[PDB]
């Protein structure tokens, strides 16, 4: 008997004791129903619990316990600020990533015109072979290959700083994800040490 | 002695986002000459050195002279047939059609140009380049698409364009006048109260102007008539004086006007508005402002042929995209729902996690099964189970999805799948479902909230699937088929002996229905109700508001119930706009209750209150299953009716097109908008332009020339808005704030970088109509690059939302929910507020001498100064009512601390919020709190001048201000709860649950009588103060 926030704070699963003038909130999803004192009242709440309630559609905790301070509130807190940061430098590389992949893109194509080209003057070099007017020709063809050189040397840079800057991602993907049962296990037991305004920490 | 001597090791001393997306890759300005590559199709790379600023025409008419000198000339054309083409930062092959564009806005990645010949002598189609600018994204990009639903959606969509089109030369060119000018009308005709005694029981002085030749000379004839009016008649009243005689009788004037009246229409002086249809005069704003504002209109007689060479003509075309298995229903297919799980990959995580494993679930918003999880295996280190779910595939309603993730021993990464293909087919085969990673702080399992489809980034945990395989392709079933099952089901119902429903009587238990009909969304319903509600789901009829909560009763795992609900919402009644956007949120996805909610919209929703909503309705695209859908056939076509629509529907989609969770749908969107919203692609194109330079600017100074002093950031600045470019770019557009302002050639004089350290710019820009004398001559906004704005958008929205509540329920609270428009991820406009100063400026200019202390009355003070008189009173009675105002809303919507910073007061005494910070009390609930308290300073304003201020008779009028106020919201809690739920969608940390908008509700206080809700905000207003609040 006695000895909102309800859906907010029962985070997951199915028993609840509320405030018909009180309310049970348990079958599926997080289903909830009240009746005033029409039938024993708080032993047929033991029924329910573990047996039948078949007179409905399916038939199918509290109090405190396992073991008083301020201390986790800098580890909680203290971490999230670095989860914080980590969602931060995640979300940087994240469109810094993809700011490359569409500049490896750029390149690709870029490049293609330039093999285009050296291919335009191959025909043009073949097509009309003094030995003066060759040898200027000859080297325009020089700066082509010489600039398409860098163009690719180029893009291979940003490729392997791709590489880095993926690895250095899923590592920090990585890391998150063991911060995140951690960084619970703090704010539970938190709301433990809350049962016991005041505060000050 | 301060640390215990104990040293810290580790302490060594040492956006968005990041340089790139400017003039050239990664340099954002590109320096005032530049060495360009050019290629011809000889093999011949000449290198012309060439200005930043310089033409396409002139490198093309200094290439074909520089080549002269170059070998194996003699093999160019008249350069007259010859075009430039190179590769830009998203990375196409652009040919360059426009040669009067500019090589720094060209956008290239490497500065070099081929030269080509225009193929596909069609550079008239090639212009939708214009289109791609608009969108933020190439076309081209959309052709290559595989996705059916793709190539349809563009294909089918053009109904609309096309539709709307004719609508708009059914009556040209006064037709083509009202999409491109349409009225600007608040949504009743009806003036309320505290308007109307402003007016001689009923008359508003006016002044119409006119020019005639010279032009040089303008001309008052201000007149006395009824708020009631039609401008018609009010062009005839200007007519008449303007002519009359001593020479014309009145019967030769009346002949004289009658002839002249037609021939002309309203304008309002300085901006561009036109009262173009019938309509009171105080049923347009402009009036209605002027009215209140203590202001004398000023029209002006435009003569139609004038306006009507402005419109020019839609010039609309359709682009080239133009050109069995008989079937098993869904209900014939004897099975339950398998789907099987193979092998996802990527996945990130050995030594800290225990196990992994793929958790699924089926779904409507809420689940229509137990969810079942798969057995874990080989955690980390890199499954194949047909997993068995309880439910009967013919049971599965139709906007029925599966949710999966992968979870540890917390979640990993998440995805969702529709259950059907856009063509109403249950989906069987294999699936690569690529998946998203958590939003941060979910702490939920399973994101069903969460955007359907796979991720269009590759490089994320892949997850491979197969859907069983049911022998033929299987389809949903037609009406014809659902309708029948109903009325079966129906009478199959009507013959048993046995309590449970889950009669044709009635009762007065009919009341406890009527009960629920007014509780507000939220308000957890109980399955005794929702049986309650299922059994007299045909008396619900009668009261059309209860709609909501019984579709949130009905089982949609039981196709009998839905056959039977499907067959109710066929001829349901229409209920009120303000409701059937419930109906769009994430709890309602089925086809069939979408629509009747569409329905109620195109019945009974202004083209004002439309634009009101935009911002929701936008948003509740995103949670809509497919692309093709009757709320964006809707939006569109308003949209394509009604240039003011459109041009926030624009700005709205091209914002967030940086979250790629959306960019196809609202790109797809956008390019059906851009193609067939007209001429005004132009002047977007011009706003857009001009986004671009200011976003290019403020970044240098954002992430380069920071520190440099003020005054060589500020050197800087002006060097820029000199330059030619610049000058080009930012001149001569319309304010995205509102595009009747017209902003036209800067006034640099007046430009500046404001103190934030987020390089906000303050421009002001001179304004080009032809009697800016009498509104503005300098409009002036503000573009900031850096915060987030749609939060701000959002909260100003809500206020503007309470102040009409209020001013139509008979309760002048006045609000200034300034303008404000994010454009981009980070990036927007606040308009300007003139004459407006923060409550610590006026405790400077009125702060004594040495540093002691500024005084509490410098505010009251710093008032008579400005209203001296018979004013005085006045001044203080719009501080006193917009203080109430502001003290409601702030403590309602539960926004950031307000403090001396964030407060403004402007010089006439009206007291307005700014830079709002988080609303729902994001993270302060780690409760209850009252964020405007009202200090001295304030209390002593509104008491006038008294000592012992608290209790005067000025004081507790204003309480009474705030009581019926609070009150006036509460009647319409439902709107507000509904536009912050239709808000889930988009990205913003403040709301990812139906539990974060709660706050609301304590607020409110919905749960409790209204007595007691009342005697809540007392309480909570003297909690905050210690003192007053006691009645
Ligand atoms: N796995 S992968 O993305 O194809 C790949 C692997 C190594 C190098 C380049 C690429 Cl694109
Ligand atoms: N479209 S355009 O004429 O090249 C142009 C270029 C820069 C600024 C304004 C304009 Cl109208
Ligand atoms: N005048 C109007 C304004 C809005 C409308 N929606 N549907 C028909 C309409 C007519």
């Amino acid at each position: 008997l006695q000895d909102e926030e309800v859906n907010e704070k029962l985070r997951d699963t199915t028993f609840l004791v509320r405030d018909g003038d009180y309310t049970l909130t348990l079958g599926g999803n997080n289903k909830l129903i009240k009746i005033f004192h029409r039938d024993s009242v708080v032993e047929l709440i033991n029924h329910y619990r573990n047996e039948s309630l078949a007179q409905y559609n399916p038939k199918l905790s509290k109090y405190q316990q396992d073991q008083k301070l301020h201390e986790y509130n800098t580890q909680f807190q203290e971490k999230s600020r670095e989860y914080d940061r980590l969602y931060e430098e995640y979300t940087r590389t994240s469109q810094e990533i993809q700011m490359k992949r569409t500049a490896i893109e750029a390149f690709n194509e870029t490049i293609k015109i330039f093999e285009e080209q050296c291919q335009t003057q191959e025909r043009y070099s073949k097509e009309y072979i003094n030995e003066k007017e060759i040898q200027r020709i000859m080297h325009n063809y020089d700066k082509l290959k010489s600039r398409i050189s860098e163009i690719i040397d180029s893009r291979r840079r940003l490729e392997e700083d791709l590489k880095k800057q993926a690895a250095e991602y899923r590592e920090i993907d990585k890391r998150m994800n063991s911060i995140k049962p951690d960084l619970i296990q703090l704010r539970k037991t938190r709301d433990q040490y809350l049962m016991w305004k005041l505060n000050e920490w | 002695s301060y640390y215990h001597h104990h040293h810290h090791h580790d302490y060594d001393i040492p956006m968005p986002p990041r340089p790139s997306s400017g003039e050239l890759w990664g340099i954002h300005l590109m320096p005032p000459r530049i060495l360009v590559e050019c290629l011809l199709p000889n093999g011949m790379i000449v290198t012309l050195e060439c200005l930043r600023e310089a033409t396409l025409i002139t490198i093309k008419h200094e290439l074909f002279k520089e080549a002269r000198k170059y070998p194996l000339h003699q093999l160019l054309q008249d350069e007259s047939s010859y075009i430039f083409v190179s590769v830009t930062q998203e990375a196409e092959r652009e040919e360059f059609f426009d040669e009067t564009r500019r090589l720094c806005d060209l956008r290239l990645f490497q500065p070099f140009l081929k030269v080509i010949e225009p193929v596909g002598n069609r550079e008239e189609k090639i212009l939708n380049r214009e289109i791609g600018f608009a969108i933020g994204m190439p076309v081209c990009e959309f052709d290559m698409v595989k996705d059916p639903e793709v190539q349809d959606f563009r294909r089918n969509i053009l109904n609309v364009c096309k539709e709307a089109v004719d609508l708009r030369d059914l009556n040209s060119p006064h037709s083509r006048a009202m999409y491109v000018y349409p009225p600007n009308v608040e949504s009743s005709p009806e003036l309320p109260k505290h308007i109307y005694n402003k007016l001689d029981k009923g008359q508003i002085i006016v002044v119409i102007w006119v020019i005639v030749s010279p032009n040089n000379d303008k001309q008052k004839y201000t007149l006395k008539i009824n708020h009631d009016c039609v401008p018609e008649q009010v062009i005839a009243e200007a007519i008449r004086k303007k002519t009359r005689s001593m020479l014309l009788s009145s019967e030769q004037l009346k002949l004289c006007v009658l002839e002249y009246q037609g021939k002309y229409i309203l304008k309002v002086c300085g901006c561009d508005e036109y009262f173009l249809e019938k309509y009171p005069l105080s049923q347009y704003k402009y009036i209605r402002s002027c009215i209140m504002l203590g202001r004398m209109p000023n029209l002006m007689l435009m003569a139609k042929e004038s306006l009507y060479s402005q419109l020019p003509m839609d010039c609309f075309t359709m682009p080239s995209y133009s050109r069995e298995t008989s079937t098993k229903s869904l209900w014939v297919i004897n099975s339950a729902l398998r789907i099987k799980i193979l092998c996802a990959t990527y996945v990130n995580v050995i030594r800290d996690i225990d196990k992994i494993y793929v958790r699924t679930g089926i779904y409507h918003g809420g689940e229509p099964l137990c969810d079942n999880v798969n057995t874990q295996r080989v955690p980390c280190s890199n499954w194949n189970e047909w997993l068995n779910y309880d439910i009967y595939i013919p049971d599965l309603p139709r906007a029925a999805r599966l949710c999966l993730s992968i979870c540890s021993v917390c979640p990993l990464a998440w995805g969702n799948i529709n259950l059907f293909d856009y063509t109403d087919t249950l989906v069987s085969g294999k699936m690569a479902l690529n998946l998203w990673p958590v939003p941060h702080g979910l702490e939920d399992l399973l994101n069903p909230i969460g955007v359907t489809g796979s991720n269009p980034n590759k490089e994320t945990p892949c997850l491979e699937l197969e859907f069983d395989w049911f022998s033929s392709v299987v389809k949903f079933p037609d009406m014809s088929v659902i309708e029948e099952h109903a009325n079966w089901s129906v009478s199959r119902e009507a013959g048993f002996s046995y309590s449970h429903a889950g009669n044709e009587l009635r009762e007065n238990d009919k009341e406890q229905l009527k009960a629920i009909s007014t509780r507000d969304p939220l308000s957890e319903i109980t399955e005794q109700e929702k049986d309650f509600l299922w059994s007299h789901r045909h008396y619900c009829v009668t009261i059309p508001e209860i709609l909501p909560k019984l579709l949130l009763s009905v089982k949609w795992n039981s196709r009998d119930e839905v056959a039977q609900m499907y067959c109710l919402v066929k001829d349901w009644p229409p209920i009120k706009p303000e409701q059937a956007m419930e109906l769009l949120d994430c709890n309602y996805p089925d086809p069939m209750v979408r629509g009747f909610a569409v329905r109620c919209l195109e019945k009974y929703l202004t083209d004002d209150k439309l634009s009101q909503y935009l911002i929701q309705l936008v948003q509740v695209l995103k949670y809509e299953q497919y692309l093709d859908n009757l709320l964006v056939r809707f939006l569109l076509k308003k949209a394509l009716t009604n240039q003011r629509i459109g041009h926030f529907f624009f700005w709205h989609l091209k914002s967030e097109m940086h979250n790629k969770t959306v960019s196809q749908r609202f790109g797809l969107l956008l390019e059906s908008y851009c193609r067939a919203c007209g001429m005004y692609l132009k002047h977007l194109n011009r706003q857009v332009e001009a986004m671009e330079k200011l976003i290019n600017l403020t970044d240098i100074l954002k992430q380069e020339k920071k520190d440099e002093t003020q005054k060589v950031q500020m050197k800087f600045l002006v060097e820029q808005m000199r330059r030619p470019d610049f000058m080009d770019a930012l001149q001569g557009f319309l304010s995205p704030l509102n595009p009747a302002h017209q902003l036209g050639n800067l006034r640099l004089e007046e430009c500046r970088i404001m103190s934030s350290a987020k390089r906000p710019l303050w421009l002001n820009w001179e304004n080009p109509d032809i009697m800016s004398e009498l509104l503005f001559q300098n409009n002036e906004i503000i573009f900031k690059n850096g915060d987030d704005l749609r939060q701000d958008m959002l909260t100003l929205q809500i206020i503007r939302i309470m102040e009409n509540i209020w001013q139509n329920q008979g309760l002048d609270l006045r609000m200034l929910p300034y303008g404000c428009l994010s454009i981009g991820d980070c990036v927007g406009l606040i308009e300007v507020v003139r004459n407006s100063h923060t409550i610590m400026q006026i405790q400077c200019k009125g702060g004594l001498k040495g540093a002691l202390q500024f005084n509490s009355h410098t505010l009251h003070q710093w008032l008579k100064d400005k209203n001296k008189g018979e004013i005085y009173d006045a001044a203080i009675d719009l501080f006193t009512r917009s203080c109430a105002g502001y003290c409601v809303a702030t403590f309602i919507l539960g926004i950031g601390d307000r403090h001396n910073s964030n407060i403004m007061v402007k010089d006439d005494g009206q007291l307005f919020h700014i830079d709002f910070g988080h609303f729902l009390d994001h993270k302060k609930k780690k409760r209850e709190r009252v964020p405007f308290v009202l200090t001295q300073d304030f209390l002593i304003v509104i008491s006038k001048g008294a000592q012992e201020c608290t209790k005067t008779r000025e004081f507790e009028r204003f309480q009474e201000m705030c009581y019926k106020a609070y009150l006036a919201i509460r009647q319409h809690a439902n709107l507000f709860i509904n536009l912050f739920s239709m808000m889930l969608g988009s990205g913003m940390p403040e709301l990812q649950s139906f539990d974060d908008i709660a706050y609301i509700r304590k607020t409110l206080a919905l749960d409790k009588t209204e007595q007691e809700a009342l005697e809540y905000f007392m309480k909570q207003m003297n909690d905050a103060h210690h003192g007053g609040w006691t009645t």
